[PDB]
Order: C-alpha cells, then sequence, then structure tokens
C-alpha cells in the first residue's frame, strides 16, 4: 500500500522512532541542566566559537536531522517567548515522558491511554503548583530575595566567579527602572553594550549611558563634577556658501583671508553657544558644559571649545541623541539662531574612559535617566557571547519575580514534591480509569527526571539524593508540617531551598509542565510516519 | 505505460486501500495524528483529513480518483470527507477476493454494488429521527454541535443566530402538488456572502438584508444615513453629448478647444438638472461621469456614484426600487428608495461602506463580521462556515441520523439479511458492502483502544437483537445507546456517503485497463 | 566532526633534525666536485631554456635554489660568503 | 545497514561525555603542547615556517608560530585565543600560558581516568588558583622603583631578551635599554600621565655585517634617499623643517582644471604661468627659512629645481606613520596644502645626514645632545636572513616587556629559571593536602603541571631531566634556621650545558620575571584549561 517516490512507518515503528530520537535530543541537553551542568561548543562553520548552556541558543543555533527531534526543539524554542527560561526543562521532561509511556506501550497500553493520563495528571499537577507556591512580599525594597533570584539565574550561566560581579548588577539594574508605586516595568530600560580589552571580572553597572563618539582634542575635560547639556543638530563643520561662488585672490594673504571670512559664520554661531556657556554657570566653581552635536564638529571649533572648558562631541548616532534627551532632560535645537538656557540639559559627574582602542564618555548621574548600561567586557567573542546571555538571562529572571510575585522553593523540591503528590493523588480518588492509571503513573515517574538530572551533573549518586529527600518529607508529612526539601549540589545531601537561596519562577514551572505535556502526548499519538517526496 | 486485465484490477484495489489507509486512523472524536514530513524539510502532525490527502502524493490514478471523490463530497455536504474515503477503500477491498479469487466479472460485482446501494439508503432512513426544522432553538442545539471546541463556542448563539437567518432566507420552504416539493433548496455559497470588516468584536457580527457595495463615491463625506432616499439608476454618460454620425472631433488651433468644453458644459448640466429632477439622494451612472457633472449633482446635496457595472445594478434596484434606464431622459418620478429604514454611509476600519438594505429578503443576505484583528475576523468566518454547513444539512431534510458507528453498523445488518433472499451470483459481492461498513465502528474501537473483535461482537449484538442506535462511545470506548449520548448527525451525510463511496467503487471496479498517451 | 589541520602539515621531533640533515647533505653532493682547481663543471638547465656550465660554487648553488626549506639556509649562507668574502662558498 | 545511537544533528559523528569527547580534544591539544614545549628557555629550539606566499622564516617564538599556523580545532583555539590574552597588555608569557594549560590538561586526564568528574576537577583548578595567585604575593624580593636608569632597565631588559636570542644578549640589552632610556623621561613618583608607548621604539636592519657595528639612533631612520641636490643639512642647529601631504608640484583643480593649448602663445603663456605658480609656491616655503622639505609625496622637476636653488633638502617619506613619528622628532605638522607652511608648523632638526649602514644608505633625521627627539631607531646588522629576522623580533619583545612596568605594582619581582614555579609545588601541594574531601585530588595535580618549567629549561640545555628535578626538589625541600626560607628561594635550573650536576643561584645572574607577567599568565592558563574541561561535546551548524 504505497506509492512510488514515498515511504511510510505504519506498524509500532512509527512510535519507536519517535521515541528514539526524543531520547537522543534528551540525552544532549540534559547535560546543560543544573548550576553543575557542562558547557556545549557551538562551531557555525567558518571556524568561530560559541560557548551556552542556554536551552533556546542550543535549540535555535543547531541544526537538527531527525524531522520528530525538530518538533520538539521548535516547540521547546518557543517558551523563550512565553516564559523566557525553562527550555531545557521541558526537553528533559519530554523525553522521560516518552520514556516511561514507551514502556507501559510495550504492554499493550494504547497510546490514547497514556495520552489521557498525561492529562488527567497535568490538571492535578497546576493545581500542585498553586498550593505548592509561596506568595512573595509585595514590596519591591526587598535587595535580599532579588539578589537570590539573580544568583539562581546566573548560577546557571556562568563559571560561579562572574556570578559575584553578575550578580548585584542583574538586580539594580533591574530594581532601577522598577517603576515607583509597586507598578510593572520594562527590562528593555537596560542597554546590554559589550566591549573588549578588560577581563570579563570587570563587567560593572553604569547608572546612565555610555557614548561611543568621545571628544578630539587634547584639551578636553577629563571630568567634570556637574554640568549643562546642549542638545544640538546644527553642524559647526566649515561652511562654505550655499550659492555659487568663490574665492579670488591676487595674493596669498587675501585667499586665507576670504576663506577666513566664510568661516566667520562658524564663528558666530560658536559664539552663541559660548555666551549660553557664560550665561548658564559660566565661571561657577564645580560647573561644566556638554555638547553631545548630532553633526560633525570642525577640529578649529573643537579648539575653541576645549578653551573655554566645554567638552563637545560630535557625530551622535541617533539612538544616542533621542535617549540622551530623555536622560538629561534638554531639548534638541535646530537652529543656533534661538539658542536659550531653556533648550539645556542636566547631568551629574561627566567623565571619558580611555581605552587602548577606543574611548567612551560617561552621562551618568542624572535627576531621572529612566535607563540603565550594563559594560559586558572581555577579550574573546565567546567570552563576551556567554557573559551578555548571562546577563540578558539574568535580567529577565529578576523582571519575571518582579511582575510576577509568585515564587517556587527550587532544587527539585517542586518535581520530588509533585511527583509524591500525583502517586497519591492518583489512588485516592480513582477518578480516571482501571487503565489510564498507568500514564498518571508515567508522568509522576517522569517528573523526577529533573532531580536526576540536576544531580547526575553534580556527580553525586542520583539514587542517594531522592532516598534523602524522601526520608526528610516523610518526617514532614508525619509531623503535620510543612516542608520545602530539596537536594544540595554541593554537599549531596538534601537542604531547604528557602534557606539556601534557590527559587523557580511561577511562569516557568506552569509553562514547562504544561508544555513538556502537551509535546509529549503529540508525539505518542502519532501513528504513521509519512514521507513523500523527500 | 500500460496496465491490462487482473493486474489494472489489483492495482486500481491496491491504491484505494492504501489513500484510505492514510487516514484510517484519524476519524472520530479522538482521531490520531500524522507526520507528514515535507520536501522542504519541515514536518506537520496535522490530522485534519482533508489537508493530510491533500498534502500527501500519489502515483496511482486510483488514488488520484479517491483524491477528487474527497473534492467532490465537500462541495456536495459540508462532512463526511473521510467517511466516504475509509468506506470506498473498504468496498474496494471486499471486493478483492470476488473479484480475482472468485472469478467474478466486475459487470456482476457492479450490479450487486449498485442494488446494495439502494438497501443501503433505505435503512438510513428507517434508524434515522425527526427534528423540527422550523423550531429556532431545536435548531441552535443542533449547530452547536459544529462550534464546539472552537474559539467562537462563547459566542455561539450569535453564530448560530446568523447561520439560522442566513439559511432560512436562501431556503425554499415549500410543498405542493404543482410545482413540486424543492426538497429545502439552500446555497450557503454565494447567497450568504460572508464579509469580514476590521473593528469590534465577535458579538458584533450582524446580518443585512439587501445590497452592500464596497465602491467609494465622489464625495466621502456624507449624512450618516438617508432617512428619505432616493436612487437613481442611469447608463447613459454624463458628457459631451455625441449623435448617431460617425464625426469625430479633430481641434488643432488651439484657441478651439474652448468650443467643445462650452457645448459639453451645457450639455452635461442640462442632463444633471433631468436627474435633480427627481431630487435624488444616490445617483449611481454606469459609464463615465465628467467632472462637471459630478459638481453639479454634489452640489445639490446628492452622493454620487460612477462607474458601476449592470451587474450591480440589477442587485440595487431590486433593494432600493430604482428603475434602469439607459436615457437621462427616461428617468422617472417614482424611482425612489421606499420601503427602507435607512441607507448607511458609515465608514468602518477607515473603510468606506454604503448599506442599501431595506425591508424585503431577495432571497439573499450579507453577513458583516467583525473583530479587534484579522486573526479574529477569520477565525469568526471560519467558525460560521461550520455553522451553516450544519444549518444547511439539518436544514436541508428534518432528519438525522445516529452517529458512533450506529447508522453504519444498521446498514450492514440489514444488508447481511437482506442478503439471506438475494439467490444469485450477486449474493456474494452484494455482502462485500456489507462488510465495508464495519470500517466505521472499527476504527472508533480502534482509537479508544479496545479489542476490535470483542466490542464489535457485542455491538452486532446489540443491533441484532436491539434497537439500531446503539454505537460507540468516543471517550470510553463502550457500546453505548445514542439516546444518552445523543451524537446525532444531519441524515444527507450518511446518505451521500454511502452514496459516493459505492459510487467510486463502482467506477474503479469497472477499469480493467490503464493506458498511457497523449 | 573537527580536525586541526585542513591540509595544514607540521612534523616534529628528532626525525625533522635528520631528515634536515638528509636533505642538506644533498646540496653538499651537489657541489662536493666544484672544490679545488681541477674541480669538475656542472651542466644546469634553467627555466630558460638555456645552459650553464660551470665549475663555480656560488653560480651553481644561486642556480640549484633547493626547494627544501631546512637545505635552504646552505644557499642563504653561501650567499653571505659571496657578499661578506667574495670566495670560499663551495668551502 | 550498521544502526548508530546518539547521532541525530545533521548526520554529525559528536562524540558525547561518555565517548571521550574532553580526552579526544585534550589529545588534539597535545599536538600544539609538544610544538610549545621545546620552545621555552634560553636554549629552547628553532622551528621553520613556510607561509603560503613563499616565503621562509626560522623563530625560537612559539606565539609566531601559532598566528602561522591554520588552527581549526576548536579545542585548540582555546589556547590559541589564551596566547592573544598574553599579547593584549602584556608583553610576555606566551610560552608559559601554552605550557602551562597543556600540562593542566595532561594532568586532568589523569584524574578522568580515576572517575573524577569534570566539573569536580574544574572546581578544584579554580581554588588553586586563587591560592596560587595569593602565594605570588609573598614571592616578591626586589622590585623596579621606575627610576628610568639604564641600569634598572637591563635588569629587566636582559632576561627578556634571552630565550629569544641567546649569547647575544648582552649586545642587544645594550641596544634595547640605550633606547628605551633615550625615550623615557627623567621622573619618579610619576603615575598619573602615561607615556612610553611601545612605538616610540623602532628597530632597522640592514642585511650584511653583525652586531658588533650595532648602534641606536636618536630619531628617525628612512629608507629613502635625499631626492633633491642637497643631501645633508650644515652644522648648524634648529633647521626648519617643512612637511606636506601635497605633492610639490602645482596645484589642481577640484573640478576640472584641464588645460587645453590650440595656439603657440597658448603654450608659452600657460608654461610661464605654471612656472610661476611653482615657484610663488617654493619662494612662500623658502621665505620662512626653511631649509628641509619632506613630502608625503613626489616632487616635479620644476619644484626640485627651485628647491635646489633655496637650497632646501629634499627627502620624501610616503609612510603615513612614519609622517606621524616625525611630528615627535622635529614637531611639523603635515601641511594638507601646498605653499603656506605656516611657522607655527615648522619643526626643527639638529642634523639630517646620509648614513651607510651593512652597505645600504639611509637617510637620518636626530638630534645630538638637544631638542632631544621622543623617538628611537636601533640599527640591527647581520649577514644571515634567517638569524637577523628573529633578532628584530627579540628587539621588539625588550621593549614590550618594559611596558609592563606599569603603576599596578609591575615592577615586583621574582626569582626565575623556575624557582618559582618549584616553589609553586610544595606551597600548592600543602594547599591540597589541608583540603578535604575530593578537592585535593585536583589541587595536587594543580602542583604537578608546574614542574614542566624546570623540567623543559633542563630538556632544553641537554640535561638529564631525571637528576636535574629531584636535585631542584631537594634544593628546596631543605632545612633552615627558621619557618621562613631565605638562601633556598633562589635555587634555579643552570642553563649552562655542563656534565656533571648541580643548580644555580638567581642571585648570580639577576634572572627575575615579573609578577604582573606570572599572575597573570596563571588567571589565563587556568581558564584555558577549564574551558577545554567544560566542553563535553562540539556541534557544528548553519548560524
Amino acid at each position: 500500500l504505497l506509492n512510488p517516490k514515498a515511504e511510510s512507518l505504519r506498524r509500532d515503528a512509527a512510535l519507536k522512532v519517535n521515541v528514539t530520537s526524543a531520547e537522543g535530543l534528551q540525552s544532549v541537553l540534559e547535560t546543560n541542566l543544573g548550576p553543575k551542568g557542562t558547557l556545549k561548543m557551538l562551531v557555525d562553520g567558518a571556524g568561530n566559537i560559541k560557548l551556552t548552556k542556554d536551552g533556546k541558543v542550543l535549540l535555535t543555533e543547531m541544526q537538527i536531522q531527525s524531522p520528530t527531534a525538530v518538533l520538539i526543539a521548535r516547540a521547546a524554542a518557543a517558551q523563550d517567548e512565553i516564559t523566557g527560561d525553562g527550555t531545557t526543562t521541558v526537553v528533559c521532561l519530554v523525553g522521560e515522558l516518552l520514556r516511561q509511556a514507551h514502556r507501559f506501550i510495550q504492554e499493550g497500553v494504547h497510546p490514547r491511554i497514556i495520552t489521557d493520563g498525561f492529562e488527567i495528571a497535568r490538571k492535578e499537577s497546576m493545581k500542585f503548583l498553586d498550593e505548592f507556591k509561596i506568595s512573595k512580599t509585595n514590596l519591591s525594597n526587598d535587595r535580599e530575595f532579588l539578589l537570590q533570584v539573580a544568583r539562581s539565574s546566573l548560577l546557571t550561566k556562568v563559571d560561579a566567579d562572574l556570578t559575584e560581579v553578575l550578580t548585584p548588577i542583574v538586580t539594580d539594574a533591574v530594581l532601577s527602572v522598577y517603576d515607583a508605586q509597586a507598578d510593572n516595568l520594562d527590562l528593555h530600560m537596560v542597554e546590554i553594550m559589550q566591549m573588549q580589552h578588560l577581563s570579563p571580572k570587570d563587567t560593572t553597572f553604569i547608572k546612565g549611558l555610555v557614548l561611543d563618539h568621545g571628544g578630539r582634542h587634547p584639551d578636553m575635560p577629563t571630568r567634570v563634577k556637574n554640568a549643562y547639556v546642549l542638545i544640538l543638530n546644527v553642524s559647526l563643520e566649515y561652511e562654505k556658501t550655499e550659492v555659487n561662488s568663490g574665492f579670488f585672490y591676487s595674493s596669498a594673504d587675501q585667499r586665507d583671508k576670504l576663506a577666513a571670512s566664510e568661516r566667520k559664520f562658524v564663528d558666530a554661531k560658536l559664539k552663541k553657544i559660548i555666551d549660553l556657556k557664560n550665561e548658564v554657570c559660566g565661571m561657577d566653581p564645580d560647573k561644566g558644559f556638554v555638547i553631545i552635536n548630532q553633526k560633525g564638529i570642525d577640529p578649529m571649533s573643537l579648539d575653541v571649545f576645549a578653551k573655554h572648558n566645554i567638552l563637545a562631541l560630535r557625530r551622535a548616532k541617533r539612538r544616542n541623541m533621542e535617549r540622551l534627551q530623555l536622560v538629561t532632560g534638554g531639548e534638541a535645537q535646530n537652529s543656533v539662531e534661538d539658542l536659550s538656557p531653556q533648550i539645556l540639559g542636566f547631568s551629574g559627574l561627566v567623565y571619558q574612559e580611555t581605552i587602548g582602542e577606543e574611548k567612551f564618555t560617561y552621562v551618568t548621574e542624572n535627576t531621572d535617566p529612566k535607563s540603565c548600561t550594563i559594560l559586558i567586557k572581555g577579550s574573546t567573542h565567546y567570552a563576551l557571547a556567554q557573559t551578555k546571555d548571562a546577563v540578558r538571562d539574568g535580567l529577565r529572571a529578576v523582571a519575571n519575580v518582579l511582575k510576577d510575585k509568585n515564587i517556587i522553593p527550587g532544587a527539585g523540591a517542586f518535581y520530588i514534591a509533585l511527583s509524591r503528590y500525583l502517586r497519591s493523588a492518583n489512588m485516592n480518588k480513582l477518578g480516571a480509569k482501571g487503565k489510564t492509571k498507568t500514564g498518571i503513573e508515567a508522568f509522576a515517574e517522569a517528573l523526577l527526571v529533573i532531580p536526576k538530572t540536576l544531580v547526575k551533573n553534580s556527580g553525586f549518586d542520583p539514587l542517594d539524593v531522592l532516598a534523602m529527600v524522601e526520608d526528610e518529607l516523610d518526617d514532614a508529612q508525619d509531623s503535620d508540617e510543612t516542608r520545602y526539601v530539596g537536594v544540595d549540589l554541593n554537599i549531596g545531601d538534601s537542604c531547604d531551598p528557602t534557606i539556601e537561596g534557590i527559587w523557580d519562577s511561577y511562569r516557568v514551572l506552569r509553562n514547562a509542565i504544561t508544555g513538556a505535556t502537551g509535546i509529549a502526548s503529540n508525539l505518542l499519538l502519532c501513528d504513521e510516519l509519512l514521507r513523500a517526496g523527500r | 505505460e500500460r496496465t491490462t486485465g487482473r493486474q489494472a484490477q489489483i492495482s486500481n484495489i491496491t491504491a484505494a486501500k492504501a489513500v484510505a489507509d492514510v487516514i484510517r486512523t484519524c476519524l472520530g472524536p479522538k482521531a490520531m495524528l500524522k507526520m507528514l514530513l515535507d520536501p522542504m524539510g519541515g514536518l506537520v502532525l496535522t490530522n485534519d483529513g482533508h489537508a493530510i490527502l491533500r498534502e500527501i502524493d500519489v502515483a496511482h490514478p486510483a488514488a488520484k480518483s479517491m483524491l477528487e471523490l474527497s473534492r467532490t463530497q465537500d462541495e456536495e455536504v459540508g462532512d463526511g470527507t473521510t467517511t466516504v474515503i475509509i468506506l470506498a477503500g473498504e468496498i474496494l477491498a471486499q471486493c478483492a477476493p470476488y473479484l480475482i479469487e472468485k472469478n467474478i466479472h466486475p459487470v456482476i460485482i457492479i450490479q450487486a454494488l449498485k442494488k446494495a446501494l439502494t438497501d443501503a439508503l433505505e435503512v438510513i432512513k428507517q434508524v434515522s429521527k425527526p427534528v423540527d426544522v422550523e423550531n429556532d432553538a431545536a435548531m441552535k442545539k443542533l449547530i452547536q454541535a459544529s462550534i464546539g471546541t472552537k474559539y467562537v463556542i462563547h459566542w455561539s448563539e450569535k453564530m448560530c443566530e446568523l447561520a439560522l437567518d442566513a439559511v432560512k432566507t436562501v431556503r425554499k420552504d415549500l410543498g405542493q402538488t404543482v410545482e413540486g416539493e424543492p426538497n429545502f433548496e439552500i446555497d450557503i455559497k454565494r447567497y450568504v456572502r460572508v464579509e469580514k470588516i476590521p473593528g469590534g468584536d465577535v458579538l458584533d457580527s450582524r446580518v443585512l438584508k439587501g445590497v452592500l457595495l464596497n465602491k467609494d463615491v465622489v464625495h466621502p463625506k456624507m449624512s450618516r444615513h438617508i432617512e428619505n432616499p432616493r436612487v437613481v439608476l442611469l447608463d447613459c454618460p454624463l458628457e459631451y453629448k455625441k449623435g448617431e454620425s460617425q464625426t469625430n472631433i479633430e481641434i488643432e488651433k488651439e484657441e478651439d478647444w474652448n468650443r467643445i468644453l462650452q457645448i459639453e458644459e451645457e450639455q452635461v448640466q442640462l442632463m444633471c438638472e433631468q436627474i435633480l429632477a427627481v431630487r435624488p439622494t444616490l445617483v449611481i451612472t454606469e459609464k463615465g461621469v465628467s467632472d462637471l457633472a459630478q459638481h453639479y449633482l454634489l452640489k445639490g446635496g446628492c452622493s454620487v456614484l460612477r462607474r458601476v457595472k449592470k451587474s450591480d445594478n440589477n442587485r440595487i434596484a431590486r433593494v432600493t426600487g430604482a428603475t434602469i434606464v439607459n436615457r437621462v431622459e427616461d428617468l422617472k418620478e417614482s424611482d425612489v428608495g421606499t420601503n427602507c429604514g435607512l441607507f448607511k454611509v458609515e465608514m468602518i476600519g477607515d473603510e468606506y461602506f454604503s448599506f442599501l438594505d431595506n425591508c424585503k429578503e431577495p432571497k439573499a443576505c450579507t453577513i458583516m463580521l467583525r473583530g479587534g484583528s484579522k486573526d479574529i475576523l477569520n477565525e469568526i468566518d471560519r467558525n460560521l462556515q461550520d455553522a451553516m454547513a450544519v444549518a444547511r444539512n439539518v436544514m436541508l431534510s428534518p432528519s438525522l441520523s445516529p452517529g458512533g458507528g450506529a447508522t453504519e453498523m444498521a446498514v450492514s445488518v440489514k444488508l447481511a439479511e437482506k442478503a439471506k433472499q438475494l439467490e444469485g451470483i450477486q449474493q456474494w459481492p452484494y455482502q462485500a458492502v456489507a462488510d465495508a461498513m464495519e470500517c466505521i465502528p472499527r476504527t472508533l474501537i480502534q482509537n479508544a483502544g479496545g479489542d476490535p473483535i470483542r466490542l464489535l461482537s457485542q455491538l452486532r449484538a446489540k443491533h441484532a437483537q436491539g434497537n439500531f442506535t446503539t454505537g460507540i462511545d468516543g471517550d470510553k470506548g463502550k457500546i453505548v445507546d445514542m439516546v444518552s449520548y445523543g451524537i446525532w448527525e444531519p441524515e444527507v451525510i450518511k446518505q451521500q456517503s454511502v452514496k459516493t463511496a459505492i459510487e467510486s467503487a463502482c467506477l474503479l471496479l469497472r477499469v480493467d485497463d490503464i493506458v498511457s498517451g497523449v | 566532526i573537527v580536525v586541526l589541520k585542513e591540509g595544514t602539515d607540521a612534523s616534529q621531533g628528532k626525525g625533522q633534525i635528520i631528515s634536515n640533515i638528509n636533505a642538506c647533505v644533498a646540496v653538499q653532493e651537489a657541489l662536493k666536485p666544484t672544490l679545488g682547481p681541477l674541480g669538475s663543471d656542472i651542466l644546469i638547465v634553467t627555466s630558460n631554456q638555456k645552459t650553464t656550465i660551470s665549475n663555480d660554487g656560488a653560480t651553481i648553488l644561486k642556480l640549484l635554489d633547493v626547494v627544501h626549506p631546512a637545505a635552504k639556509t646552505l644557499v642563504d649562507i653561501s650567499r653571505a660568503q659571496d657578499a661578506e668574502v667574495g670566495d670560499g662558498t663551495t668551502s | 545497514q550498521n544502526p548508530n545511537a546518539g547521532l541525530f544533528k545533521q548526520g554529525y559523528n559528536s562524540y558525547s561525555n561518555a565517548d571521550g569527547q574532553i580526552i579526544k580534544s585534550i589529545a588534539a591539544i597535545r599536538e600544539l603542547h609538544q610544538m610549545c614545549l621545546t620552545s621555552m628557555g634560553p636554549c629552547g629550539r628553532n622551528k621553520i615556517i613556510v607561509n603560503h606566499l613563499g616565503k621562509i622564516i626560522i623563530t625560537n617564538d612559539a606565539a609566531t608560530m601559532l598566528r602561522e599556523l591554520d588552527i581549526v580545532h576548536p579545542a585548540v583555539k582555546v589556547l590559541v585565543m589564551a596566547t592573544e590574552q598574553q599579547k593584549i597588555d602584556m608583553g610576555d608569557g606566551t610560552n608559559l600560558v601554552m605550557i602551562l594549560a597543556g600540562e593542566l590538561l595532561n594532568v586532568s586526564e589523569k584524574l578522568i581516568s580515576m572517575g573524577l568528574s569534570a566539573v569536580e576537577i574544574i572546581q578544584g583548578y579554580n581554588m588553586a588558583r586563587k591560592f596560587t595567585l595569593k602565594e605570588l604575593d609573598e614571592m616578591v624580593v626586589g622590585e623596579i622603583t621606575d627610576k628610568n636608569d639604564k641600569n634598572e632597565l637591563l635588569k629587566m631588559i636582559k632576561p627578556v631578551i634571552s630565550s629569544k636570542k641567546y649569547g647575544s644578549e648582552d649586545i642587544l640589552s645594550e641596544l634595547v635599554s640605550e633606547a628605551v632610556s633615550h625615550v623615557l623621561p627623567v621622573a619618579q613618583q610619576a603615575g598619573e600621565i602615561p607615556y612610553f608607548n611601545v612605538d616610540s621604539i623602532r628597530v632597522v636592519k640592514i642585511m650584511g655585517g653583525s652586531l658588533s657595528n650595532s648602534t641606536v639612533i636618536k630619531g628617525m631612520v628612512f629608507n629613502r634617499e635625499p631626492e633633491g641636490h642637497v643631501k645633508s643639512l650644515s652644522e648648524d642647529k634648529k633647521h626648519k623643517v617643512a612637511v606636506f601631504t601635497c605633492p610639490l608640484d602645482i596645484a589642481n583643480t577640484e573640478t576640472k582644471g584641464t588645460v587645453l593649448l590650440h595656439n603657440a602663445q597658448e603654450m608659452l603663456d600657460f608654461s610661464k604661468g605654471e612656472e610661476k605658480q611653482i615657484d610663488a609656491m617654493m619662494k612662500e616655503i623658502a621665505d620662512m627659512g626653511v631649509e628641509c622639505i619632506v613630502a608625503g609625496a613626489g616632487v616635479g622637476e620644476l619644484a626640485l629645481h627651485y628647491l635646489n636653488r633655496y637650497g632646501i633638502l629634499v627627502l620624501k617619506v610616503p609612510s603615513k606613520f612614519e609622517l606621524r613619528r616625525l611630528c615627535r622628532v622635529c614637531g611639523a605638522t603635515p601641511l594638507p596644502r601646498l605653499g603656506a607652511p605656516t611657522p607655527e608648523e615648522l619643526g626643527l632638526v639638529e642634523t639630517v645626514k646620509t648614513m651607510e649602514i651593512g652597505g645600504d644608505r639611509v637617510t637620518v633625521f636626530k638630534q645630538e645632545q638637544g631638542e632631544i627627539s621622543r623617538t628611537s631607531t636601533i640599527i640591527l646588522r647581520g649577514a644571515t636572513q634567517n638569524n637577523l629576522d628573529d633578532i628584530e623580533r627579540a628587539i621588539d619583545d625588550g621593549v614590550a616587556a618594559v611596558k609592563g612596568l606599569m603603576k599596578p605594582s609591575g615592577g615586583k619581582l621574582l626569582p626565575g629559571a623556575g624557582a618559582t614555579e618549584i616553589e609553586l609545588i610544595s606551597r600548592i601541594t600543602k594547599y591540597g593536602e589541608r583540603t578535604p574531601g575530593l578537592l585535593q585530588l585536583a589541587i595536587k595535580q594543580f602542583a604537578v603541571a608546574f614542574e614542566v618549567v624546570p623540567r623543559t629549561l633542563a630538556e632544553t640545555a641537554g640535561l638529564d631531566v631525571n637528576e636535574v628535578l629531584p636535585n631542584l626538589y631537594a634544593a628546596h625541600n631543605v632545612t633552615e634556621p627558621g619557618a621562613v626560607k631565605t638562601d633556598h628561594l633562589y635555587k634555579g635550573v643552570d642553563i649552562d650545558g655542563e656534565s656533571d650536576e648541580g643548580v644555580k643561584d638567581i642571585r648570580e645572574e639577576n634572572i627575575y620575571d615579573m609578577l604582573a607577567t606570572k599572575k597573570f599568565a596563571i588567571n589565563v592558563a587556568t581558564e584555558a584549561a577549564t574551558t577545554v574541561l567544560s566542553i563535553d561535546q562540539i556541534i557544528m551548524a548553519k548560524k
């Protein structure tokens, strides 16, 4: 029953290849799970190296041959637009769900029976999550907790030494842009900027913006305690006539004097700019004056500005000009003819940093910058890439907690406790079917792939860490107390995640469980593998 | 190149069995998924029987016939796509031992199949139950069956109402001994046109009774509505008037161009004054309208719409009452817009509309769909079409057939008993249909996860001794009554399904030779 | 899935030193008959299709242009002798 | 037919952790480890490099080799990038990172064979690194005081030149120290203003002769000849120098400006015009007192005739970098135009003359006891092509290392010749022994890697490591009159080539390493080693 130039898998082979493919993808990405996981290398085929642990990066930048694993990779990657994290978790859950389902299918359990059991477990799992979570204090001033959130996110991605550097940077950068009166926040208010010639441990938080083009005169101020900012769109390069003209001279003296006569047009504009400076804290102590001109500035006029203790920047990018208007509070002057103090903004400490190859201008300490900058440093591409991802991952982790006050103790406490819950509730309720229970049992066991994979990577015995957690949980249940028990991936024994400071996000756990259940079900329900024209 | 004889017969049945197999497990509320690998490297898991058959390449002409068969089913009845393909294939499979091993000539098998169709159609009627296709509430309960687990299920009262008003408007509900019974002729393809307009929400959908134009006018800014409309439908253009001669206008001297413009100005004004004699509110001209003509008519407080084809005016006249005339001097004082509440020129989503609705139903309607995005509008349109399809299928005949495999099982049992009285060579292939019908209740069991023999045997016993309304529970896999578990389907689906399935089998059984050539 | 060379050659170890010696001796063998007032002449056919006949070690080695990366050291040092002294390049 | 499991990504054969990807990656690195292993030390080995363009060079420098190698395998690229880190903001340590990082991986494999995970090994290495970096702070004996004295410079420059060129160390040290002492200002305790760019010292070489006639020029040496009639300036001081970027010929026109001739009189009139305009431009130059003119471009015949009549030395310098460097000698600013070298843009040179170096004539812009240049030029000679080219590199390394003497305690001196490395072995081991649990396994092996330096130094010197190493260890494993070791902080490898036995005191030859170089290498080498160990799989894909 087959047309030429086509192929199909009709018998159970369709399921074996779907499970096998998923098992492959699992066996790769499981090694990236947890702070003790390994680091994957990507080669772009052109000779460039990028290193990452991030599930989304691994799935979206690596090519996959197995058409079934492609479906898992895409569905898991979609989580990036929903939670921003948990991609590796989903792949691990899907793999083990298909492993456990396969074990039962071999016994004659129809894929539908497992699928329905998964849906029953999913609905009860969401109930468990809602009762398992802890409500976070609604105060945004809780820096101590927010550090724990950023730390937990960073430890997954960096070498744990950069965690000490990045943790306060992620925490304060997000809290700084967090709106007052307990409102929402947009983490796009934090600029992610890379620079070279410094070690990755030098990554730093900048209160304001950092500009690329600096001053180009040796007498430009190095640092000004407080300055007014002129936002100017008018070119200060040597101007020529707008109409047909020329320089007609009988002597070298007349030649240059005629050129100077046209140059006076720029000097007149400079006078109005300098006169403004003279009016607004002209000679006041501990004051200065900064120009961030959108257009070019003549080397002649840079000499003028430097002599007047003015820090003159030129050829600013639009993105900097628009942001600097917001940060400094000034307005863009389209014509020097209307120049007045009303144009000026204000900034605090303004200074330039000199790097072997580049200069960077800092416009920090503003009344309300409504923006932060993080400077990600390194000597290599892969070092900058890994650190950049670690910063963006932390910023999303903290922002998600500030938006969603629901926090869940981590270190596997959710997944082990949920597995125990489902096993008990299923027999207490019996609300599915005598055979459907096989799907729920498969689900409850599959949940343990996370605490098992987390510890497998740590190098501790996966069998003891589970038993130890079970022992402590049993004591809590017999004592009629609430106790959150996880695994300490540094010691190997159990721990209370709420003392260690290991937290998961509600959004991540909610969608990771729902997604993995759907993905595994979509593969289990596949009756035939069709191939035509390929 | 060429395949003949039993090799052609086996090839035709084999290919048909393959196509049926492709979607065999895609039937039922618990349909399985199918992984389709695209030549371009992608893949989908769709369980949509239409897409699966569409997106799979076939070689054998017999398989291509089955693909076109499904297209025919879709045009005739809004459902039954997969039932026809599965049944048609199984019939050919059941005819296989008779065509090849028993050496029964195709002409005998085809004749037996035609008789099996006749008997099967009568059985489907016998097991049906009536519905009152005049009771809107009863119809809403049936129509919702096509809306469940769709986005718009939360507004299903509006989706049903639109389907009820649209179908009943076009339904020919008549019976007499003169013209005869139309059998509730319904056309939801052309006479219920659906249009998607940005803005609003699902509940804001409306049904129009009249004509809606999308053509813009000379002055987009017009009174919100006209309470006393008068519409002019005129062919003659409003431009320089020429005679019946072949005389051309040729101007060489620059000063002489004024002679033609001055003549046109007088002639155009006089034509426009004749139009304004009847105090219109909307003037529609089929030919061109000169710039001067647009000003002469507009300045009087009247909308002007130029270059409108006769095919539009013929419909506009039915809902406005305006007479279509050739010459401007043929316009009548009776050209009015009475028997109408108002004409509306409201712009929706920065798009101009002209609503020519009145108090009459010109055997047709148009449905306005509303929504906050194109995605919402598309979901409303697709889901409404399902509501209209099932509304048509039910209002086409006041009868439902029991689902869950019940009807197909009843046909099998009744054909098997009828076979006992059908002495002769035809008795053998006749049974082929009775066995083929089982492919539906068998598939439902296979998806449920039960034993295809033990559960079917229980079903057959229930039909043999009990009622014909016994079927398979989609969720539990148990043999249950379709009275408690309604699962009722419009009879037209079961009648067309067995009709088209057997006819297709009869076609391929007739082909003992496939010959290439141009 | 990765390699280190993609057509990049490197050879290291004592065997390379001996290999360098063997190639360098070959140059000596080309020039050894040119030593002395009764030294023998060598026939070199150049790419320009002209033939050179000489027992002058400097002429011969400059035209030989041994390709081997190590033996070329003998060419360089002979040219140094030819520039600094003007004779003795054979020795 | 043969099935394979685990390979589902574009059909790649990509080894998992259980397949020994780490061990296989290290094996690939070992090929480069051995290549670099024989470079370190005063007796290091040479390598022949055949550039794809048909150029054969010999060098001792591992970094040169690594840049000339086409490195494909990512496991090696990690260490090659680490080498570049030693080149950025540091002038030494290339061999230290390549050799140490390889050995750290080699001993890691010994731990992997035990069943000790890459995570446990990396964690131990990070601890041993932090311990190592702290211990180095206490090994300081002396310190460079940044007085920029010739003798203080020689103390550092000599061991830096060593291991790139051996046997000429004292000659090259004088050449670098002299040139460095020329460009360095006289100052003490001044760290606010940076100075002494590496570019401040140029090296120039001519084929022929030997270093026995090498010298240092207080100024720039150009390979271009005095194109004009005047080949040298007088013995007077402060010759005014004009520098132009515009070619010394008739001015052009931005738009068209093409002259067409139809009549004989027009030819005469335009010819006189151009000659007068050029004279006016050459006259205005001379009228400012200019005695030497430097062009960034060519010179017209008429300009030569007028510049000759004005007695102006005509010297072409086509290199934009040489013109920028000329601003550091005479101070002149290149004129974007022609015929108006404003006096403020004129420079001053005391002497401009032609000199014969190696038989080749060059033009020199210099000063003697006055108006002293901010640039220096080191003059090398040598008849052998391969040797002279490498000597030039030795000069650059000396200058770069001096730059390493930076405000943040760059002057801290530790005993070299492996003495620091040996003491680290003892101290790091004790750190391991005091550390509980599996961490001690990697900390101890971390120490083991550090014996590669006294081993390599012995091997390159022709010494039997099996006698030198236990003698070095016994030399540091001694009884001292107190908790703090004194006399036996200075026992290093004796790079002599002698027969019998023994060790040598750092104090005998003032062999010291810079702390900044050592601590930097310790950071880079560990990061390189732990980076490779963290990679348990390599996957290629379209980006």
